[PDB]
DNA sequence: GCATCCGTGAGCGAG
DNA sequence: TATAATGGGAGCTGTCACGGATGC
């Protein structure tokens, strides 16, 4: 099924990005009732709670790095 | 309903809005233990009913004016959410921000690419908290309400807060944003070099990717700060790491008018 | 541009992994103090005053070249979070 | 904790009444003298919380000491005034009323 | 300089005053000249006719009356106060069958009156009431977008006054008539009219297949007040006919000259239109008793000859400009009256019952309220009633020609299609082609024409010259739109010997469409080129030569130009610059022939031939509504003979009488190490030195000290905890003393208000203990200087109670005006331009030395990038340079008009002749050829620029004549490679400047609501970072960056407080929190009745209020 | 933007739409920016 | 709509 | 218009040559700020379909 | 119709006269009903007007004040052919009228006004849009009182632990109270005089830590 | 199934 | 607290295109 990127920008899933659009009157209320759950998967969700966007340097895949001096390396490798 | 400089009463709409709701609720309830006929109750149901739409969304029936003497709506709790102007277009996926600053910009000729102009008085105000401290480490002010009350009066500036200020300033970047922000290349990150006078020097091959020329253009200026957002700036964001357009895949940066002519 | 980025980018697999890499290590240069660097004092980030030289205040310049020598070491899941700290605070006191 | 979802969903009129500190019965806002809120007004000290940080209405009350302690006199809880910006109340309607949203 | 002037073209009538559209019109609809019962019963005059007698008791109007004004002009600018008169207007109250009178002069409150130049004052505040277009009231029919051959007609009535009403043939043949939006079958209509079927076959019937679906109900043709009563139901459900609601809904929508009210213009055009006489502007009349007709069977006849096609029926544009009309200052008044009137005859009629019903004056059943406000809501409150935008002497006078399609009473933005922006062939010599704003507003505001006049119906009227034979008549036609279509105009630059037509062939349009005809063929003859552009677009000389969409910059932004305390009219003229500075007032003038007595800066006094000594004190240095500085200069000396019209003083920024907005550089066109990149501009410190650019602005700043509930507020010298340096320029009442420099942060009037209710932290008791000093009773309120901001302290206004000259705020003590005024110097990142429309930012001021010069050390002013021109295609600057080149020389100054004017040849003849001073000089002064000049004369050659073999003298002649010298580079002292073309060019600088511009926030104030930093600068506060800035962030990946614009950097407080305490410390960033800008989104939805909650990755709840929301 | 692979964790959606957006205004025998939307 | 109209026509019925 | 303008603007144009030109500028003018409320547009459509 | 209830309530308001009319409403005098409704519709109007019409809510009898101020403006008005002075109302407004009451009965009726207003002829821009938080701390501000009590924190650390908790006790800053001194030598376990005494020589060595350091000083303000 | 209705949107700066 | 009084009043207009619903 082919649809225009207006229909699919609003039928996206999670509908903090759906009712920032557009219509919002109208995404509320049937988000509401269905008692959507929103996991924020998506740029719009995060950047309006202000949390750390999914991209970039939020992205899980580089997020979780760690660096340490070499001094400090052999250092806990005792235990 | 707060008082602004003058003493007077500024209230928001959604407080005669409320008040409308609540006398026809309180005038509903004196009505049905006073045993009013059917043709009253009636009506004043009905009425309750248009309270509690001109409150949660206006404009779907008829429009209340604040009096009849403005016939602007009264901004409801719809009207508020939704908009160009709604909460969300204007407050929740973009905001005004803390350390910003805004000037007109001029030909940077001299400057590298990764490098601009920054007029002296813009750079103290956005750094403020960074110079407060700075004058603390160096003995400019025995501490910092000492140091911002030096600050606040423009006869008090003395020569080595100057000095100071270039030692903040060492290694750190900044945001130049010129608005239309077309594509991401629209805000870049130049590292500051702090000049006399009242405007900003911008970097000749970039004014092409921002669109920017001096006819008058203005330009917008942020800070980043944690470390961080520092290292973000400088190694993605700088303007001479972005030297081809993300979106064909040719050379942004580019010998532009004069350059081309030169050669 | 930033010294010796090409090879910077080199060094990861996303480039947004490196920056996390420098922004990270700054902020322990920051909280040490210094002290914990990989840098010899020759190889010290040296910034141009009136007086004559002095360390460059910017810990994010300094953490890129540390980076450039082999000096340090980055990944997922290298030590719990845990140790990392007390141990750095114990080797450096701050 | 951390969040990681957001659920949006119709609430009750209980749900509602949970949310809700106490029922505005009056529209006046303000006094004409003294400005300040009118007992059950939309504005009301009682109800949404105090004007000033840790202070009740009639002065009794003061400073830190008291924290989650309500004045006898006043009827006004002593803390941090922000909380004007978060608690609700409700208007308990004489006859039952359409949400306009359903209904448009 | 003497001043030799081009073109050959003359003027058989000079321009019409300028401001005529706004001084003429609301002198007409006061009438306060004309003696009272010679009022002639249009505008103020016709609202008391239409409004009175007020019926039932009969309340009648007598006359009206002007007094004079409660102050001065001036006073009332100072004082915040509207330049105003009193209205007293004269009512008899009449008894019904009593016959008796009571006749009273009513006192209706106060009336704006328009000042010498055509503005207004409303509080302290000038402003322009600017003319609106709307589509004429009227009959006109346009081709029914449904089907080809089927037409809509539509009759619009003055646009508040009575319904609009399509009358449609389609679908099935019937004849609809919309009205309120309602479609019913129109025949219904006509038997109310006294129509039956008979008279309709007679004069409609004639029409085949169409006047049949018309009759098709003959059970409609049986009764003309059955059919009232029946139509009455049609239009509104539930309300019961009763044979008195039919009629008085029917007359009210239709007859009542009162409530439908067609323009006295629309009342024209279709008495034109159909072939018919109106009686009243009414659609249809009341005589007793039936309903007769008037406008509806020609109207209904027009469309059915239209329908199946007719010779002689027209469709007609509504972009022409006879079906579009000019709205007036005095019209558009006199409606926001005729509205303040009507609700006050309301009041009238409700007081007519009701009280003693017995005992009534005129003036206890009067009250202005409904009137007062209603016009005080027009001029303050309006779109049309616009801010005066005087920067300087232009742009006061074309913001009163500037006219709008926008308002209310008419279109939106979003309203406006390609239509009525477009430029329509009927604009020629009625309305600008270039002067419209550019961007969002294009062709919706634009700038009337020089010679246009806007005529009774508010229709443009072009002036043409009546040809007759081969002869031009010296006559001037003033021509509506339309009726310039019925002939034959030749363009003005045809050729002429004495009268006489002297070509072959003369170019002409017929119904604007170009064409070519005998000298036999010409009707009319066009007055001059002139007449075809406004009155900015006619200050572009050389204008021939520019392409359009920069000429649109030429004319707008002459606008802006900020007056200079050295300015310069034009060295290259189009001859209007002089009497630019008479229309819109700047100079001042002589009355009668005369001679001078007494000279000063203050004022100059004048014996007159009458032997009358006359007084004009001359206005210095005051401030206009841009901060520019209006000041007159005295041009005359002590004993200085002057017939009338001789100017004695020069306007803010006028030279010698002409128009002076800029100055007359040297600007040599050359890149110079990109420091010209882009429309950047590089500058000769040589300006700044002898002070070309520098101009004077004064701002003004305002505080009031009130009476709180707390106690009083008090100015006074005594400041809480302040040291003498602060006090220092202060006098003993509290105000800076006049004549003291303020810099950023100093207090320019100091106040001291009783603080609030106490709550000292308890960090505060113990260090008030420990200095022993006490909490002071008055927090410091003082009013200072901004940032950025600043200059010498000029005048100080301070007003108490006891004033008997002033109204006083209700609670307010006592108000102080402090007067700051700054001289600008000019400087990089200021803004200049020149008449052509190139316009840039100043990048780099060289000294003197680094500067480009010539062969003798004559260094340019100005460097310009050649890169400019040819992308922007506006040839005319360089012809300002050419002809300023040698006008530099032979010391003279030139009049080129647009159109008819210097034809290079007889420039480069005045090039020859500078040549000569210029090296002819060299040459005597015992100086041959320098070493440079050949080596430039080489490579020129090598251009093809200088014939090879020809002298270097005849080489640098052939050179300098295509306005290119040798220029020598001021860092070498090796010459240019190449001959650079160098000239005087007028350049101006402009409203933008950075002084004002350039701001910078770190921390500071946030709305109340959101927690959000402010915006604008006087305000001081962040920049936007909007949807477009964090998209940006976003593509780039930068997450952190991101997060604090959002969170530590906006309205995440905690985040924010400890942010900042972090910097401070010197510690890093902390972790941001929630922005409260969403606690405000999830409370505003509980609010809506929706239940917001946060989860957990267990999808139990988390709380982000902490807990203070729940119990 | 670099020529060599893309970096894992680009946000590639607001990319693209602003490659797309940035020369809009310049859409002008022609259906032009319309055209573009229609689609 | 229009709950004047309404109102008006209810209290014709009585 | 069936009749093209002749002059260059180094020779001038002509009163009449001038106004017929101000019809093409002021239409093209007008489509210029048109679509520029539309390309904006539709560029906030495309970063909310393709922002996740 | 205009008097700041809209058409409907007023209605209904009236309504509710009509009612306490017909429970008074003697047959038995000849009247028809009309007359004595009429007397209950305008009176229960009239209440309601000047009860709800007003978002800042005025007394009854304050309300007709104004207005009889407002008509005897307006009559002042019609004769003087302009606006009356504060004085010249008071005169008109009879015995006991001054110009500083004409005055403050007008501060008194000063209706609020609607932060949505808008500002320019766009959409754009709303009036409470302009209007700052003077409420909640400034970051500058809460920056400055945490160094304060850091300050004051590091200035207590040179007296001993006893000295600094009579003080510490005594102006309030632990719990928030302020403790008279009996009570400070019922927890010390000294005399109420001698804890006064250690109280003034604590402080007194305070103000020679001040003297001598230089720190405290800035927040003078 | 086509006509036709309603409800929805329509890119920094200063005021 | 009483003469009788009994159904408003505004009328704002050169979009536009869309999709999804409601009607013939
Ligand atoms: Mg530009
Ligand atoms: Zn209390």
């Amino acid at each position: 099924l082919l649809m225009g990127v207006t229909k699919s920008a609003l039928s996206t899933k999670s509908w903090l990005s759906a009712a920032s659009f557009q219509n919002t009157t109208h995404v509320l209320t049937e988000a509401a009732i269905a008692g959507k759950k929103d996991e924020l998967i998506g740029l719009k969700e995060n950047v309006i709670l202000g949390r750390l966007i999914p991209a970039g340097t939020g992205s899980d895949f580089v997020r979780f790095t760690q660096v340490v001096d070499q001094k400090t390396l052999k250092a806990i490798e005792e235990a | 309903m707060v008082q602004v400089d003058g003493g007077r009463f500024a209230t928001s709409d959604l407080n005669d809005l409320y008040r409308r709701l609540i006398n026809r609720n309180n005038r509903l309830k004196k009505l049905l233990a006073q045993g009013a006929p059917e043709i009253i109750i009636r009506n004043e149901k009905r009425m309750l009913q248009e309270a509690v739409d001109a409150l949660l969304d206006n404009g779907r029936r008829g429009a209340p004016v604040t009096n009849p003497g403005s016939d602007r709506p009264l901004r409801s709790l719809t009207d508020i959410l939704s908009g160009k102007q709604g909460r969300f277009r204007q407050n929740l996926l973009g905001k005004r921000v803390d350390y910003s600053g805004r000037s007109v910009i001029v030909v940077g000729p001299q400057l590298k690419l990764h490098q601009c102009g920054l007029p002296k008085r813009m750079a103290l105000e956005l750094f403020k908290p960074f110079l407060l401290k700075k004058m603390e480490e160096k003995g400019i002010a025995p501490n910092v309400k000492a140091a911002r009350r030096m600050l606040e009066r423009q006869r008090d500036i003395k020569d080595e807060v100057w000095d100071a200020l270039e030692e903040v300033i060492h290694g750190k970047v900044v945001l130049l944003n010129r608005a239309p922000t077309l594509h991401r290349l629209g805000i870049q990150a130049f590292q500051p070099v702090l000049v006399e006078g009242q405007s900003i020097q911008l970097h000749p091959l970039v004014c092409e990717a921002f669109n920017a020329d001096f006819d008058g253009d203005q330009m917008a200026v942020h800070v980043p700060l944690s470390s961080f957002a520092q290292a973000e700036a400088r190694i993605q964001m700088l303007s001479a790491h972005n030297l081809l357009s993300p979106a064909s895949g040719e050379p942004l940066a580019k010998p532009s008018r004069d350059i081309i002519l030169g050669l | 541009a930033e010294p010796g980025i090409d090879k910077l980018f080199g060094m990861v697999d996303s480039k947004y992994r490196l920056t996390v890499v420098v922004a990270k290590r700054a902020q322990q240069l920051l909280r040490h103090g210094f002290k914990n660097t990989v840098l010899e004092p020759e190889e010290r980030p040296k910034m141009q005053t009136l007086e004559g030289l002095f360390d460059d205040p910017n810990a994010v310049t300094w953490a890129m070249k540390e980076l450039l020598t082999g000096r340090l070491v980055f990944g997922e899941n290298l030590v719990p979070e845990d140790r990392l700290q007390k141990e750095m605070e114990r080797l450096y006191p701050v | 904790k951390e969040v990681r979802k957001v659920r949006i969903a119709l609430a009750s009129p209980e749900k509602i009444r949970s949310w809700s500190y106490g029922e505005v019965e009056k529209p006046e806002t303000i006094n004409y003298r003294t400005l300040k809120p009118e007992r059950d007004g939309l504005f009301d000290e009682r109800i949404f919380g105090p004007i000033k940080d840790y202070e009740c209405a009639c002065g009794k009350y003061k400073r830190q000491r008291f924290e989650g302690k309500v004045c006898e006199r006043c009827g006004v809880e002593v803390t941090k005034s922000i909380v004007r910006r978060y608690r609700m109340g409700h208007i308990e309607l004489a006859t039952p009323a359409a949400h306009i949203w359903f209904v448009k | 300089m003497e001043i030799k002037r081009f073109g050959r073209i003359r003027e058989v009538i000079p321009l019409p005053p300028l401001t005529e559209i706004q001084v003429e019109s609301y002198r007409r609809a006061l009438q306060a000249d004309v003696p009272p019962e010679k009022r002639e019963n249009v505008g103020i005059q016709a609202a008391f006719r239409e409004t009175f007698p007020i019926e039932e008791l009969v309340l009648d109007f007598l006359e009206y009356r002007l007094g004079e004004p409660p102050f001065p002009q001036d006073e009332c600018r100072e004082k915040d106060l509207t330049y105003q008169a009193p209205l007293y207007a004269r009512l008899q109250l009449i008894h019904k069958d009593t016959g008796l009178i009571k006749e009273d002069e009513v006192f209706l409150g106060h009336i704006p009156l328009m000042t010498e130049d055509g503005s207004f004052i409303i509080n302290g505040a000038d402003r322009v009431i600017v003319s609106q277009i709307h589509r004429s009231p009227g009959v006109y029919f346009t081709p029914d977008p449904a089907r080809p051959g089927r037409y809509i007609a539509s009759i619009i009535p003055l646009p508040k006054r009575g319904p609009w009403i399509d009358l449609e043939v389609e679908p099935n043949g019937v004849v609809s008539m919309k009205v309120n939006k309602r479609k019913f079958p129109l025949v219904l209509l006509l038997r109310v009219l006294g129509y039956d079927q008979e008279t309709l076959a007679r004069e409609l019937g004639a029409y085949g297949e169409l006047v049949q679906g018309l009759m098709d109900e003959s059970v409609f043709a049986m009764r003309p007040e059955e059919a009232l009563i029946r139509l009455f139901t049609l239009l509104r459900p539930g309300d019961p006919p009763k044979r008195d609601k039919a009629v008085a809904y029917v007359y009210g929508l239709i007859a009542d000259p009162r409530r439908y009210d067609l323009g006295e213009a629309g009342r024209y055009k279709a008495e034109e239109k159909l072939g018919i006489r109106l009686s009243g502007r009414t659609l249809a009349r009341f005589e007793d008793g039936e309903f007769k007709d008037e406008v509806f069977l020609p109207t209904l006849r027009y469309l059915f000859a239209l329908t199946a096609g007719v010779p002689g029926h027209e469709v007609d544009d509504i972009d022409h400009l006879g079906n579009r009309r000019i709205r007036t200052v005095g019209e558009l008044m006199t409606d926001q009256f005729r509205v303040g009137l009507a609700r006050l005859a309301r009041g009238v009629r409700e007081r007519m019952l009701m009280g003693s019903e017995d005992s009534l004056t005129p003036a206890k059943l009067v009250n202005s309220r409904p009137l007062e406000a209603a016009i005080r809501e027009f001029f303050s409150r309006s779109q049309l009633s616009q801010f005066k935008d005087e920067t300087n002497p232009l742009s006061s006078l074309r913001h009163k020609r500037r006219i709008s399609a926008l308002g209310p009473g008419g279109l939106t933005r979003e309203r406006a299609g390609f239509d009525v922006r477009d430029v329509h062939r009927t604009h020629y010599g009625r309305i600008c082609p270039v002067e419209t704003p550019e961007g969002a507003n294009i062709g919706l505001i634009t700038s009337l024409a020089a010679y246009a006049r806007v005529d009774e119906l508010g229709f443009i009227r072009t002036p043409y010259r009546r040809v007759v034979g081969g002869v031009v008549t010296d006559e001037v036609v003033y021509m509506t739109a339309t009726e310039e279509d019925r002939y034959t105009i030749a363009q003005a630059n045809t050729p002429l010997e004495g009268n006489r037509i002297a070509a072959e062939r003369v170019v002409a349009r017929r119904k604007g469409e170009p064409v070519i005809v005998s000298p036999e063929e010409v009707e009319f003859m066009d007055v001059s080129p002139k007449q075809v552009f406004s009155v900015n677009t006619n200050l572009i000389p050389f204008l021939e030569h520019d392409d359009a969409n920069r000429a649109l910059m030429g004319s707008n932004m002459q606008t802006q130009a900020v007056p200079l305390i050295r300015a310069q009219a034009p060295v290259v003229m189009t001859g209007l610059e002089e009497r630019v500075v008479r229309d819109s007032l700047a100079a001042l003038y002589a009355e009668e022939d005369g001679e001078v007595a007494k000279v000063d800066g203050n004022r100059i006094v004048v014996r007159y031939e009458d032997g009358r000594l006359v007084e004009y004190p001359l206005r210095r240095f005051y401030r206009s509504n841009q901060g520019t500085a209006l000041d007159q200069r005295p041009r005359v000396v002590v004993g200085q003979r002057v017939r009338k019209g001789d100017l004695l003083a020069d306007g803010p920024a006028s030279e010698n009488g002409f128009l002076a907005l800029g100055q007359n550089v040297l600007v040599a066109i050359m890149p110079f190490d990109g420091y010209n990149f882009e429309d950047a501009i590089v500058i000769s410190e040589e300006l700044l030195k002898r002070d070309f650019y520098t101009s004077i602005h004064i701002e003004r700043y305002e505080i009031e000290a009130r009476d709180t509930k707390l106690g009083p507020e008090r100015i006074t010298r005594d400041i809480p905890h302040l040291s003498e340096a602060a006090l220092r320029d202060l006098d003993e009442e509290g105000v800076v003393r006049i004549g003291a420099e303020v810099k950023p942060g100093d207090i320019l009037v100091g106040r001291t208000s009783f603080k609030g209710e106490s709550e000292p932290t308890p960090e505060e008791r113990l260090l008030r203990s420990i200095f022993g000093e006490k909490a002071r009773d008055v927090k410091d309120t003082s009013l200072r200087v901004p940032p950025g901001e600043g200059g010498i302290v000029v005048r100080t206004v301070r007003l108490r109670r006891g004033d008997p000259g002033v109204e006083l705020k209700p609670g307010v003590r006592e108000v102080v005006r402090v007067y700051v005024a700054q001289k600008r110097k000019l400087q990089v990142g200021d803004k200049l331009a020149n008449r052509h429309g190139n316009k840039g930012v100043v990048a780099k001021i060289l000294p003197v030395e680094d500067m480009p010069h010539l062969p003798d050390g004559t260094p340019v002013d100005v460097i310009l990038n050649p890169l400019g021109v040819p992308s922007r295609m506006n040839l005319g600057q360089i012809l300002e340079t050419h002809l300023g080149l040698a006008g530099y020389f032979l010391g003279q100054r030139y009049i080129s008009p647009i159109f008819d004017g210097a034809k290079e040849p007889e420039i480069k003849e005045l090039l020859a002749q500078a040549f000569e001073v210029y090296f002819g000089k060299r040459k005597g002064e015992g100086f041959g050829v320098d070493k440079r000049e050949v080596e430039v004369l080489r490579r020129a050659e090598k251009l093809g620029l200088v014939t090879p073999g020809k002298t270097p003298e005849e080489q640098l002649k052939e050179l300098f004549l295509q306005g290119k010298v040798v220029l020598y580079d001021g860092r070498t002292g090796e010459p240019i490679e190449g001959p650079i073309v160098v000239g005087q060019m007028f350049i101006m600088k402009l409203y933008h400047m950075v002084e004002d511009k350039m701001h910078a926030r770190s921390t500071g104030p946030y709305s109340l609501i959101t927690q959000q930093p402010l915006g604008g600068k006087a305000q001081f506060g962040g920049q936007r970072f909007g949807e477009m800035e964090v998209w940006a962030l976003e593509a780039y990946g930068a997450a952190h960056t991101l997060q604090e614009m959002l969170t530590l950097k906006s309205d995440d407080i905690e985040g924010r407080n400890a942010a900042y305490e972090a910097i401070i410390k010197g510690e890093d960033v902390p972790e941001p929190s929630v922005p409260e800008s969403f606690r405000v989104l999830v409370k505003e939805l509980q609010a809506l009745a929706l239940d917001v909650q946060t989860l957990d990755e267990k999808d139990n709840p988390v709380d982000i209020f902490e807990g203070l929301a729940s119990k | 933007s670099m020529a060599r692979p893309v970096s894992i964790g680009e946000a590639v959606g607001i990319v693209a739409a602003q490659s797309i957006g940035e020369p809009g205004t310049q859409l002008t025998i022609t259906q032009g920016l319309p055209r573009v939307i229609e689609l | 709509s229009d709950p004047v109209r309404q109102y008006l026509h209810e209290i014709g019925q009585v | 218009f069936e009749v093209p303008v002749r002059s260059s603007f180094r020779e001038g144009l002509t009163v009449l040559e001038y106004f017929i030109s101000s019809h093409g500028a002021r239409k093209g003018g007008a489509d210029t700020a048109l679509r520029t409320a539309d390309s904006g547009y539709l560029t906030r459509k495309l970063v909310d379909v393709t922002h996740e | 119709t205009g008097r700041g209830l809209s058409f409907l309530d007023l209605i209904q308001e009236g309504n509710q006269g009509l009612i306490r009319a017909v429970e008074k409403f003697e047959y038995k005098r000849r009247f028809k009903f009309s007359t004595y409704a009429t007397w209950w519709i305008r009176q229960a109007i009239n209440r309601a007007i000047a009860d709800q019409a007003r978002t800042i809510r005025i007394p009854v009898h304050m309300v007709e004040t104004i207005n009889k101020l407002s008509r005897t403006a307006r009559q002042l008005q019609q004769e003087l052919g302009r606006e009356p002075t504060y004085e010249e109302i008071a005169e008109a407004m009879g015995p006991g009228w001054d110009a500083k009451r004409v005055e403050e009965t007008l501060k008194i009726a000063q209706e609020p006004v609607s932060l949505e207003t808008p500002i320019g002829d766009e959409k754009d821009s709303f009036y409470g849009d302009f209007i700052p938080d003077e409420h909640l701390p400034s970051p500058v501000d809460a920056a400055t009182q945490s160094l304060l009590s850091e300050e004051l924190e590091k200035a207590l650390s040179k007296l001993s632990e006893r000295e600094a908790m009579v003080l510490k006790l005594r102006k309030g800053l632990i719990d928030g109270r302020e403790h008279t001194l009996e009570e400070v030598g019922a927890f010390f376990g000294v005399t109420r005089e001698r804890i006064r005494q250690i109280e003034n020589k604590a402080l007194r060595k305070l103000k020679y830590h001040e003297s001598r350091t230089r720190k405290l000083r800035d927040f003078l303000d």
